[PDB]
């Protein structure tokens, strides 16, 4: 893929994706979609699928720009944080990359700080 | 059709009784008439078929758990079948993939290469595998048992299989080893599951639960594979991924299982029933450590 080699090339994947989306680039595309029973809490990033009928889930690594690109994550001490876990996204969702790449999960609650979050 | 709700089909027992010859597959379904939930991927649902089969089996199922997954890559560089084992497999399951090129996996570890050069050498709870090389198959008039793959796939049997451990190795028509086949014999359940979603393939799992190390049956490996096809050709199925509207009961449940770093001495008629049922695996008990598992 052309944008996964580009921004594999460059100091701020994250930066080159989303200037790339916002350019009218085509999402990055085969992100694993899993089954599941949409009963689920509805947090961001949890060790199963937790879903509600509001949400895909998907595999962590698939979703990761970094994972994806092949090029070390931002805190190269540290272990990616999607890797190895499931995210949970708007159900129609056709950029789950971006999707990841603009938000922030809740540090207490666990939920996407876009609305779910209900902390302070 | 009824039969399109379940997961899929396995081998019935009689089949695995007879002496069938060597005969070409043909499927009455070649025209693929099956839809997968929205925007599904069809290994995700092939493998999450094969893990609704497996629920039903004595899987031992312990805390921290082994599971090697070979040929888990795909030619978009992500792993399908890797994110549906971690899906399913309990928290905290030590679960390591392989392929032969790079890719992006759920895995706690990832190993690039020939699956001959896997470089861990712990004895293992579950093997899967979905290696398949397409057409580079022995050539020649006669659908006859390879040995590529497949060579590894029973030596880690043989040598790295914890006691009590199951398999699940992908087959089909041309991909097939005698001796694996053979070795189902060393287990306390065989069978071939054939996923509804791909049913349109020859392409099956060839399953033992419950590793014994001791042949319960003997099994002519050319005249199971033979048996398999029979059965394949023998029977007609639509096809269909209705079973996965039916997730609440998806995960793989913790089944009581004990690990224990028992003697070749110390195996009795009590071991062996306990290995039978899923509550015993035999191999060393340390928690296997690696460098990518948020412990
Ligand atoms: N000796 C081998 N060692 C490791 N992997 C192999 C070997 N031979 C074939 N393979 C891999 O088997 C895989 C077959 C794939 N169709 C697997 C699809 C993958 N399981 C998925 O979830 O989509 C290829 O990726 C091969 O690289
Ligand atoms: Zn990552
Ligand atoms: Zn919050």
């Amino acid at each position: 893929s052309s944008i996964l080699s580009l921004c594999a090339f460059s100091v701020d994947p994250k930066k080159t994706y989303l200037d790339f989306i916002q350019q009218g680039g085509t999402p990055i595309a085969n992100c694993v979609k899993m089954l599941c029973d949409h009963a689920g809490t509805g947090m961001a990033i949890t060790v199963k699928p937790d879903a509600t009928t509001s949400q895909d889930s998907y595999g962590g690594a698939s979703v990761c720009i970094y994972c994806r690109a092949r090029v070390e994550h931002p805190d190269v001490d540290g272990l990616c944080k999607l890797r190895g876990k499931f995210v949970q996204v708007p159900v129609g969702i056709k950029d789950p990359v971006s999707y990841v790449l603009t938000h922030d999960v809740c540090r207490v609650c666990g939920f996407w700080r876009d609305g779910s979050c209900s902390c302070v | 059709a009824a039969s399109d709700w379940k997961p899929g089909y396995s081998m019935p027992v009689l089949y695995k009784y007879l002496n069938s010859p060597m005969e070409r597959v043909s499927l009455w379904n070649y025209g693929k008439p099956v839809t997968l939930p929205t925007g599904c991927m069809m290994n995700v649902a092939k493998y999450t078929q094969l893990c609704q089969y497996l629920n039903t089996t004595t899987l031992a199922v312990p805390v921290n758990m082994r599971v090697l997954h070979l040929g888990a890559g795909s030619e978009k560089g992500v792993a399908p079948g890797s994110a549906v084992l971690r899906q399913w497999l309990p928290a905290g399951t030590i679960l390591v993939d392989n392929d032969l090129y790079p890719f992006v996996s759920d895995s706690v570890a990832t190993y690039f290469g020939d699956c001959i050069t896997l470089p861990f050498d712990c004895q293992w709870d579950l093997i899967i595998s979905d290696m398949y090389d397409p057409i580079t198959k022995n050539i020649g008039e006669y659908n006859v048992s390879k040995d590529g793959f497949f060579t590894y796939i029973c030596h880690m049997i043989r040598d790295k299989l914890a006691l009590g451990g199951s398999v699940a190795i992908k087959i089909t028509e041309f991909s097939w080893n005698a001796e694996l086949y053979k070795l189902m014999g060393y287990f306390a359940f065989w069978t071939v599951f054939c996923t509804n979603a791909n049913a349109s393939s020859s392409e099956g799992f060839l399953i033992g639960i419950n590793y014994l190390c001791k042949p319960k049956v003997e099994i002519d490996g050319n005249v199971m594979h033979a048996n398999y096809l029979f059965w394949r050709n023998s029977t007609v199925w639509n096809g269909g991924a209705y079973s996965l509207f039916d997730m609440a009961k998806f995960p793989l449940k913790l089944a009581g299982t004990a690990v224990i770093n028992l003697r070749a001495d110390q195996i009795n008629d009590m071991v062996y029933s306990l290995l039978e049922k899923g509550k015993l695996l035999i191999r060393d008990t340390n928690k296997e450590v690696f460098v990518g598992d948020s412990l």
